[PDB]
């Protein structure tokens, strides 16, 4: 109900906006899906210009609105790319003020803050997962699970007898996404 | 002559009559190189013309000696001149080596009329109107709000006493009251947007662009002269009702444009930075609290904990603070604003909105334009600093439309660099006390500083002028007197030296408010120049500022101070 | 050379708009230029012209309708195709048959930036849902182009009812690849 | 400069020059060949003069191109100028 | 055949196009371009006497946009077509002087256009004599040599592709096709293939198959 009008207040703003001529987004979008750029970049001076009632929701719980944005911005990548691909990603511009590193405390916990540094070590690429095909030990049910990066995901307890912890993961149906860890000074 | 409010569609017609032909260009337009009301003005003159396919030249002039050369250098083929911004408090007759009978061309005797090849039309506000100007010469054709048929009357009938011509004490008398008349401080009575959007309205040729434009060109007095700005502010909010449609059930649209009545506050770039900076960077909260001493910061916050907003929230730039606060702050600026003596903050505003872009108001959008004008980008020096005085004219031009925000944003940013090096100066200023008293009137002398270079600009030095006025000369129980303002630069070893007029408090109606406090700066320093020799450059059209050797600086001082007539 | 680089074996977009500009177009005009100096145009019919009475609808070519509104002495006839009625039908028609094209006038890209720009309040319609009906029907047309360019080869091509506009888009590319392949296939006999 | 190209070249260059001069005034003197080849636009533009210059007597005026003054002329009137670089369209 | 202004206007684009979107020298309308520099000509002295002498003033701003349009268009057609000459130097004086062809300078080209062609090819043979050709033997001394590695003239391509717009007759030509449309057929020789263009179509062929058509204004070239 609620998130779904929430998506498509998401796909009203991406298809809408426009400031002199040209639609911004829109034409980003298909730009980057042209290339093999499964993204969009959006500035959040636009999204408060358009409707400030959907930047409160964002930057109210971030972790829950997000993903809709992807869902969203996905559904309208198949509508102007594919005549009648991965879940797409997200990536946001501001211009608020910087909150120093040092200062950062629980005030600030699950909220959208800026802030600068230098970075000081990077790890190795890692592979999360998108995509879990599962499957029970004792009756061999199969099942899969979507998972989201963000947090506010873990294998059934109980099988959809079976005991705890009875699915096991078959990894040659299963995707994975690209994850890096980094220190920031 | 002097063209009344329901004659300005006949000169119009004049114009556009002698100046039509698609031939060539014949219509020449001088413009104040340093005022927004004029830049105002030429814009909606050029929009005017643009729509009426009228071929036309533009040239910023500053100064009076360019205004000569200028002059000097127009061709004969141009049969109609503009002027606006100027050519009012001075014989335009004589200092322009004109000389009507070269001009006159056919001369009928049944008609008595001599015409000429070239009319000069004055768009001026400044007053007293000079006569030979007014009830004079034929030649130059001066537009007027009405003050000559208010308030000249018995000096008309003196000047036309005085041509016409025991008798020596008629004539005396006569002379008598024409120099009384000649004699009195230079003001601003009106706005020249509100002439031209007068004579609009009266072809009936207004819309949305224009009426901004006035409303633009009328707020930038509302700085200096607030009696112009309040006389002239109920027809703009009628006109606002009148061409704004009513239907905005509809959300915004991409396109869409809303110019309605919002409520305005008298704060520093309110939509374009933080509230704690709009409540620093301002005159006003500055003179009530005296924000250049620590107590006045202590009593800033104490007023911002009261309303409840928190300091790291108030510090947010206004786009990404929290809503909620936005939509209360007028309920909470009502509640919370009688203790601190802010009362007079809340005003009512004009705001314009385009589609999917950041509201901005009147105020921001003026100070932004003169942001750009003033800081945007022997002789020698001095030519090269006016040409580019010149070229920032038209830097700011473009701004003033809506395919050029990038400009706007510029201006602002601009502004907002600018209010902070005059706010440092003016804290230095105060406090190592270098504003010394006099009975007449008050000094402050700069001779050191990082920010030194700014002050060449005139309406940079004018700016910190009206912040050293409204802090501590105006409020905080002062006696009202004129202050003289300057600062030196070594390059050029002069003193830009300015005299400002006092200011009543503001906010504050009372009988002795409505009336005007004439600035005498004008008399005295031309008379005391004429008395010296000190290479005194009295060239600017705002008689306020000249130009005074290094050397003989506290002489002029010492002239002025034995001068006795401020 | 005489010519210059960019100009050779292709057009420009301003030569594009010349083009579209010498069409016809239906305005109101706003004076009486009929009898109880007059035009004499060479290249354009100037009867219509000088016989013209207010707010009756008359015909007259596209540069002339677009100098006659710079001075607001006509008001233009926005075309029946502009409605968005029709646009809708248009783009069902598109997402109905994934092969084929729709039948739009070739001019219909052009027209519509040049009446969005020089009249803005002519219009029987909103104009932010004619710019969105636009751009869909644009962007259907470039999936449909896409898709079609994997059928070059070396005889011949077929694009029936394909906008001017969009055949400059992608005259060099075409015209070159296809000209490659056609060398080879030469080459080959 | 010149010093680039060959005594030849400089040859070339002149009689190519002497050449294109020879065509423009043939039959086609209503068409100035030597023209510019973007299309006919808005007949009346704004050009903005770049370069302080005196009162050139140009065929079709007298344009006083005081540095950073703004025209309102017609767009063949100030063709060549343009080309030259004295104005600006803006 | 004179039949009205706007006709020979229509005539002057339909050539400006053609020559733009060609790949070879088009022949040249010479009546065409007589009558319509004469227009031209007159059409000024006209509009200067109108000048001469505030309702008028639309109708001479409208006159003065048509001149310079009409002559906007001239000049375009006119620099392509010496651009094309420029290219196609060689081969215009081997078609002159080869007698078999029957095509002519005369018949292809204007007298300004034989003019600059003369005059050009002069000054370049005189700048290559001066700086390369002097020094060859007699074998390498020809600037235009046909039995060498490479052909030292370069041919119009004779394959290169264009858009076309099968406008038809204003014709044993025209057979009508099965799915009830007129429609003519051409035939590619190097593919042995045969192709059908139906009318209000816009297809993508060679030059040369469909040459005979454009000379026949039944298509015309986009
Ligand atoms: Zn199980």
């Amino acid at each position: 109900d609620d998130n779904t009008e929430i998506i498509k207040s998401f796909k009203n703003f991406i298809l809408e906006f426009r400031l002199d001529s040209q639609f911004i987004y829109r034409d980003q979008l298909r730009n980057n899906i042209l290339v093999k750029n499964y993204s969009l970049t959006v500035n959040m001076e636009h999204l408060i210009g358009y409707n400030e009632d959907i930047y409160k929701k964002l930057s109210d719980e971030p972790s829950d609105i997000i993903p809709l944005f992807e869902t969203a911005i996905t559904q309208v990548a198949k509508r102007i790319s594919i005549l009648s691909l991965p879940t797409f990603q997200l990536i946001l511009n501001s211009n608020a003020n910087q909150i120093p590193l040092r200062d950062l405390d629980s005030e600030h916990v699950s909220k959208i803050v800026r802030l600068s540094g230098i970075i000081i070590s990077t790890s190795v690429l890692s592979s999360r997962a998108t995509y879990l095909s599962i499957m029970c030990r004792n009756c061999r049910h199969t099942t899969s699970i979507t998972i989201n990066n963000f947090n506010s995901v873990s294998l059934p307890r109980s099988c959809l007898n079976c005991g705890p912890d009875p699915y096991i993961i078959i990894h040659e149906s299963s995707k994975f996404i690209d994850q890096q860890f980094l220190k920031l000074q | 002559m002097y063209y009344g409010i329901s004659q300005f569609s006949e000169a119009y017609n004049k114009i556009l009559r002698n100046s039509s032909s698609h031939s060539s260009c014949q219509l020449v337009i001088f413009v104040s190189c340093l005022n927004i009301d004029a830049l105002c003005a030429t814009k909606m003159l050029s929009l005017l013309f643009k729509k009426q396919l009228v071929q036309s030249q533009i040239v910023p002039i500053f100064g009076y000696s360019e205004l000569r050369r200028h002059y000097s250098q127009l061709d004969d083929n141009i049969n109609s001149l503009l002027l606006v911004g100027f050519g009012g408090v001075i014989d335009l007759e004589a200092f322009l080596e004109i000389d009507p009978q070269e001009y006159v061309i056919d001369t009928d005797e049944k008609s008595g009329e001599q015409s000429f090849r070239r009319d000069i039309y004055v768009l001026d506000a400044h007053r007293p109107w000079n006569l030979d100007n007014i009830f004079g010469s034929q030649i130059i054709q001066c537009f007027d709000d009405g003050t000559v048929d208010d308030t000249l009357g018995e000096q008309k009938e003196a000047y036309y006493k005085l041509l016409e011509l025991q008798r020596k004490k008629q004539i005396h008398e006569y002379e008598g009251v024409l120099e009384e008349y000649y004699s009195q401080g230079t003001t601003v009575v009106n706005s020249i947007s509100a002439q031209i959007y007068s004579l609009l309205s009266a072809i009936g040729e207004t819309n949305l662009s224009n009426l901004w434009l006035n409303i633009l060109g009328t707020t930038s007095l509302d700085i200096a002269y607030a009696q112009v700005y309040n006389r002239l502010y109920p027809l703009l909010q009628d006109e606002v009702k009148r061409l704004t449609p009513s239907s905005r059930n509809s959300v915004k649209t991409p396109d869409t444009l809303t110019l309605n009545i919002q409520p305005d506050y008298y704060l520093f770039l309110l939509r374009h930075s933080s509230l704690y900076d709009s409540f620093y960077y301002s005159n006003y909260v500055n003179a009530k609290l005296s924000l250049w001493n620590e107590n006045g910061k202590k009593r800033l916050h104490k007023m911002f904990a009261r309303m409840g907003i928190p300091l790291s929230t108030a510090q947010e730039t206004w786009l990404y603070m929290d809503h909620s606060i936005k939509r209360e702050l007028g309920i909470i600026f009502d509640k919370n604003l009688d203790r601190y003596g802010l009362q007079d903050i809340i005003r009512d505003g004009f705001v314009r909105t385009l589609g999917y872009r950041g509201s901005i108001s009147a105020s921001e959008f003026v100070e932004a334009l003169t942001a750009l004008l003033e800081v945007g980008n022997s002789a020698q020096k001095l030519t090269n600093l006016r040409k580019r005085w010149v070229s920032n004219f038209w830097l700011s031009w473009d701004a003033l439309d809506d395919r050029k925000v990038e400009l706007l944003n510029r201006g602002i940013q601009l502004a907002q660099d600018l209010q902070r090096a005059i706010f440092n100066t003016g804290v230095a200023i105060l406090e190592k006390k270098l504003i010394k008293h006099l009975r007449i009137y008050r000094l402050c002398v700069l001779q050191d500083g990082p920010d030194l270079d700014l002050y060449r600009n005139p309406l940079t030095l004018l700016r910190l002028g009206n912040w050293l006025i409204e802090c501590c000369a105006e409020s905080e129980d002062k006696q009202l007197l004129p202050m003289v303002l300057a600062s030196i630069d070594e390059n050029t070893d002069t003193y830009l030296v300015a005299g400002l007029t006092p200011r009543y408090p503001r906010g504050l109606d009372t009988i002795h408010t409505k009336k005007p406090i004439l600035n005498n700066f004008s008399m005295a320093f031309q008379q005391i120049t004429a008395e010296t020799d000190a290479k005194v450059r009295i060239d600017n059209f705002e008689s306020s500022i000249i130009e005074i050797r290094r050397e003989d600086l506290s002489p002029f001082l010492e002239k002025l101070t034995l001068s006795g007539l401020l | 050379m005489s010519l210059p680089a960019h100009l050779q074996q292709t057009f420009s977009p301003e030569e594009i708009q010349f083009i579209v500009e010498n069409e016809p177009i239906k305005i109101f005009p706003r004076i009486t230029t009929r009898q109880k100096t007059r035009w004499q145009l060479i290249t354009t019919d100037d009867k219509a012209l000088n016989n013209m009475v207010a707010m009756r609808s008359t015909e007259v070519v596209l540069w002339i309708a677009l100098l006659l509104k710079q001075q607001s002495k006509c008001s233009i006839v926005a075309p029946q195709w502009l409605t968005t009625k029709e646009l809708d039908r248009k783009i069902q028609y598109e997402k109905t048959h994934p092969d084929r094209f729709s039948e739009l006038p070739w001019n219909w890209l052009v027209l519509a930036r040049i009446l969005f720009n020089k009249a803005k309040d002519d219009f029987h319609d909103p104009i932010h849902e004619l710019r969105g009906k636009i751009q869909d029907l644009r962007e259907i047309r470039q999936i449909k182009v896409l898709k079609g360019l994997k059928y070059l080869n070396e005889s011949h091509l077929q694009l029936d009812n394909l906008s001017l506009l969009e055949i400059n888009e992608l005259r060099p590319f075409i015209t070159e690849i296809m000209d490659k392949l056609r060398e080879i296939h030469t080459a080959s006999l | 400069d010149t010093n680039n190209l060959s005594h030849q070249e400089q040859e070339y260059l002149k009689e190519y020059c002497d050449l294109i001069t020879d065509l423009k005034s043939g039959d086609l003197v209503d068409i100035d060949l030597s023209g510019s080849l973007v299309p006919p636009s808005d007949v009346f533009i704004d050009v903005r003069v770049l370069k302080d210059a005196g009162e050139i007597q140009t065929e079709y005026g007298v344009f006083n191109l005081i540095k950073d003054s703004q025209f309102f002329v017609r767009q063949s009137d100030v063709e060549r100028l343009i080309q030259q670089g004295y104005l600006q369209k803006i | 055949i004179y039949v009205s202004p706007q006709q020979d206007f229509s005539d002057l684009m339909k050539s400006w196009k053609n020559e733009r979107c060609s790949p070879e020298l088009l022949p040249y309308p010479h009546q065409l371009m007589k009558r319509l520099l004469n227009r031209i000509s007159m059409q000024s002295q006209l509009i200067e006497n109108i000048s001469m002498g505030n309702e008028s003033k639309l109708p001479l701003l409208c006159m003065e946009t048509e001149l310079e349009r009409l002559k906007f268009v001239i000049r375009s057609y006119i620099r392509c077509r010496l651009s094309k000459i420029d290219k196609f130097s060689l081969y215009l004086r081997q078609l002159n002087e080869d007698e078999n062809s029957l095509i002519s300078l005369t018949d292809l080209l204007s007298k300004d256009e034989i003019k600059y062609h003369d005059t050009h090819s002069l000054i370049w043979l005189k700048l290559v004599n001066d700086s390369i050709l002097k020094y060859m033997p007699e074998e390498l001394q020809a600037i235009n040599d046909t039995e060498g590695s490479v052909n030292m003239i370069d041919e119009p391509d004779w394959n290169k592709f264009v858009f076309i717009h099968v406008n038809g007759p204003p014709d044993p030509l025209l057979q009508e096709n099965e799915f009830g449309k007129p429609c003519y057929t051409v035939t590619i020789p190097d593919l042995k293939e045969e192709v059908e263009l139906t009318i209000g179509s816009i297809y993508v062929m060679r030059y040369e198959v469909i040459r005979d058509l454009l000379r026949d204004d039944k298509v015309a070239l986009i």
